[PDB]
């Protein structure tokens, strides 16, 4: 461990334009391994990682039929929510859910979660105690009371502590060590003009995975906590990620600045500077 | 409630004039999930643009990656244009090989 | 395996 089994669910209505679009996307350790997309003639849960092909026809059938059951329950929820919120029947709305379990190296549940959003805003969430609900607004109180009465939290705890955990284990026997995949960043500094006697030094990190990384600039040993410009980390499109951080520095003082790159994949952080060609 | 898309346009690899590369348009932080993304070369829509599956974030906002093959030259201009209901008009963002 | 969801 640790390991995680996560599902991201989306349900989007489109009145007059077809049935709601429904999607279940599953991740083992933040890597997509299954997906159900309702937007098809004969929609089926499909393996999204080749290791998942190990699972037999009985798995996909069961998962597919469960997905279609979920889909139709969400069809209903979408109508329920129009009522709760006094909304027109003509507009598009979305329900999202995040459901899953994070499991420690000892195989025990670290954290289980089950949270909903309607039109991009918190709706209701199972609390960390796996026993109570947080309702975000007046409509969510209705759901909350209904779920408290039916003992929905207890059903969820049982799934989170058991089923979720047991499935994650089974998936891992088929595709683990894969999730441990690590690609270290390669870095370089580029040099760019500014008006007057200033220049820009841009420290790039490329080809890394996972996306978590930190870039810093130091003047003579102290991180420049101010005026450092950066971009949000971004996918290269090949499974790896990019980032850069830049600082404006006085012309002629380029060698006084140092870029540091911290990433789980590296033996130790990278340290580099503007290296002007001969 | 509507969330306005953030947009980055950037090459998969460091650009080199005359060298085949991939131009990305990374669009995030939008809601609702319906969105229309174009990429443009010298002002004209690039016909063959591919799209990743759409996903969503911890804050519920959606993101997606659009991309197309391209071979940068010193003078060709590239952009990504995004139409989304959170914005009165389509937002255009130019590729800057230094960024 | 994802849970079977209950109605809102
Ligand atoms: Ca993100």
């Amino acid at each position: 461990g640790p390991h995680s089994l996560r599902y991201f669910v989306t349900a989007v209505s489109r009145p007059g334009l077809g049935e709601p679009r429904y999607m279940e996307v599953g991740y083992v350790d933040d890597t997509e391994f299954v997906r159900f997309d309702s937007d098809a003639e004969n929609p089926r849960y499909e393996p999204r990682a080749r290791w998942m092909e190990q699972e037999g026809p009985e798995y996909w059938e069961r998962e597919t039929q469960k997905a279609k059951g979920n889909e139709q329950s969400f069809r209903v929820d979408l109508r329920t929510l129009l009522g709760y919120y006094n909304q027109s029947k003509g507009g598009s709305h979305t329900i999202q859910v995040i459901s899953g379990c994070e499991v420690g190296s000892d195989g025990r549940l670290l954290r289980g979660y089950q949270q909903y959003a309607y039109d991009g805003c918190d709706y209701i969430a199972l609390n960390e105690d796996l026993k109570t609900w947080t309702a975000a607004d007046m409509a969510a109180l209705i759901t909350k009371h209904k779920w408290e009465q039916a003992g929905e939290a207890e059903r969820l705890r049982a799934y989170l502590e058991g089923t979720c955990v047991e499935w994650l284990r089974r998936y891992l026997k088929n595709g683990n060590a894969t999730l441990l995949r690590t690609d270290s960043p390669k870095a370089h500094v580029t040099h760019h003009s500014r008006p007057e006697d200033k220049v820009t030094l841009r420290c790039w990190a490329l080809g890394f995975y996972p996306a978590d990384i930190t870039l810093t600039w130091q003047l003579n040993g102290e991180e420049l906590i101010q005026d450092m410009e950066l971009v949000e980390t971004r996918p290269a499109g090949d499974g790896t990620f990019q980032k850069w951080a830049s600082v404006v520095v006085p012309l002629g003082k380029e060698q006084y600045y140092t870029c540091h790159v911290y990433h789980q994949g590296l033996p130790e952080p990278l340290t580099l500077r503007w290296e002007p060609p001969p | 409630i509507q969330k306005t898309p953030q947009i980055q346009v950037y090459s998969r690899h460091p650009p080199e004039n005359g060298k085949p590369n991939i131009l990305n348009c990374y669009v995030t932080q939008f809601h609702p999930p319906h969105i229309e993304i174009q990429m443009l070369k010298n002002g004209k829509k690039i016909p063959k643009v591919e799209m990743s599956d759409m996903s969503f974030s911890k804050d519920w906002s959606f993101y997606i990656l659009a991309h197309t093959e391209f071979t940068p030259t010193e003078t060709d201009t590239y952009a990504c244009r995004v139409k989304h209901d959170s914005m009165a008009e389509p937002k255009t963002v130019y590729w800057d090989r230094d960024m | 395996s994802i849970i079977n969801f209950e109605k809102l």
